[PDB]
């Protein structure tokens, strides 16, 4: 399992522009 | 580019009939108490005589559970479910077409780069609500990976759903 | 010029009695999270014999169901419905003129274009309330327009409306 | 029907002052 | 000079028991979105072995009507009404002052010249909570005026009071 | 060095089961209009036929009773009562490893001193939820003295803890 | 009766300091 | 006993860093 979030408070990531 | 769902979907979800609609996030940063409402915009001539055009009405989006306060780092999909309390209730497939409303939709929440506040409205017309589908996913799980296709943002899909009114529905699952 | 309702009026929608009031928007922006409450002063004694001058209690509008949460861009119409939690329940068109209170109204948002916050505070006396009268409509829906005459912002007609408390008024439906 | 918010956000307009 | 109420009354209003203080406001400015909050901090120990010391617990003040929102141009007297839901249900008077606790409150809202926001907080101990006192008023309402004597801002007098935990009068009602 | 708790605990709080994790102060200022909420994250498909990766959902921390508004100026253990609409109702020591979930926290607030308001975020993987522990105390009382060890911030002891669902739980307290 | 609050919004005064 | 916050409103007092 993968987090969605990180316990410093970051995300995990997109593609787009 | 841009982060707001064009078209509304209705079908079901877990046995009760949902409207649904895609929410987008923004790239260059979070946004903090970030809250999504919606209102329903629509002409009602009070039995009593006076005619209200265009008043306006809550519509349930978590405001009770305090799920409309939205954790919004990815598209999030809003689910309203249709219910007694729902100006939906007495809608059908059929039925939905020749309503003259719309659904207002508004986003509120302080960004935190810019350390300045937001507001992003938008609408839906009878015409751009779409019966009987769902949205496309757009966060797939790759190995060790969670993306996002904004290119499948506001693609959509047709599902089995039934063609009846909320309560209708409601009224069949009693017997 | 300004944009908040001088006088209140007492009436019926769809069967129940209702405390009306018109709110106006602002030309140079929309305003955020704005918000509209209203509380009622009136000095009271306990019959425990305490005197209490200019208690103040909260009037509903919608606090609970989340419709006190405004999307203004035009000319709002706040409607307390009038129920046995109205400290109006029990006043008659003949009652009302001889009570000694006041309506404070409060609207509180922030505006978008300024990135200031506003709070605009107004009231009305007894003898401010207009009891059995509507607010003449000042959104009309020209062929493909909607448009507001702030000429009729204060406009205000007389309707048929009965002269009992609204707590009699529910006492004879139940008949 | 016409709209009272168009899609982008814009309202539909008054008369005054 | 401060506006805070030193210390707390509690006594009679309208049957119910009630915990009260006042509030002050501001001569140099209106406070928005102003509101009122109280917790009760107090150690306690679970049946479960776990002692938790100085737990926290919110104190009624009218949250739930909205009455928490605080309309403050004149020092008012926050009223908590002592129900099965408040932790003083068990509580009476010569069980008071042998309580291990404190009140803590808590006021917030943005000030309007300074464009600031405020939070004023303050305390009560066991040994500064009053039983059987009330507030001496401090708005008079002279010949076509209104006026406070912040001279008796915190002065107290005292009233006839029951002796009994807000549990043990609601239980003799009964008979 | 750092204010949030690493890990989650498990266990009774006066018969009814808990979530419980901690929640660090600011030392250089007091915030205003904080508050704690909390999401949780988990992919789940209705029975229905779609399929949500990563729903969300909201879980119960005080909003109801508006404990979810924090006093913060000493560590705070947060906990969520285990109820019939906890997401956790049915999950038990040996069901929770096993779960392909995770909890996000959140806290918001506008500092004092610094005049911003802040957003700290924050989660906990199944692996990294503790069942059977209670957080070891940080606030000794002194003589006349109240303080912290924020060395024992995230230390945990091990608790007598049944390993049922709480539904089990509550299933047995009826017979 | 006189008002609490005006139509305005200003409200009606103390005295202190 | 002895107070969490004092009437002004400040606190009492932690050790770290
Ligand atoms: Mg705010």
């Amino acid at each position: 399992i993968q987090r969605y979030v990180r316990k410093d408070g970051k995300c995990n990531v997109h593609h787009g522009n | 580019t841009l982060v707001f769902s064009t078209h509304a979907v209705i079908s079901m979800r877990d046995g009760k009939l949902c409207l649904m609609f895609r929410v987008g996030d923004l790239r260059n940063s979070h946004i903090v108490e970030a809250s999504i409402r919606a209102k329903l915009i629509k002409s009602k001539q009070t039995s009593e005589g006076e005619f209200i055009p265009l008043n306006q009405t809550d519509i349930n989006v978590g405001y009770y559970t305090g799920d409309d306060r939205l954790f919004l780092v990815s598209p999030l999909i809003i689910s309203h479910e249709i219910n007694q309390q729902s100006p939906f209730w007495e809608i059908s497939k059929a039925q939905l077409p020749k309503e003259e409303l719309e659904i207002v939709v508004i986003l509120e929440g302080m960004v935190e780069a810019t350390g300045m506040t937001c507001q992003a409205r938008s609408s839906y017309i009878t015409s751009e609500i779409l019966w009987g589908y769902r949205f496309t996913p757009v966060l797939t799980l790759e190995d060790g990976f969670y993306e996002v296709d904004y290119n499948s943002f506001h693609e959509t899909y047709e599902t089995s759903t039934p063609s009846l009114s909320a309560k209708e529905l409601a009224e069949l699952a009693n017997r």
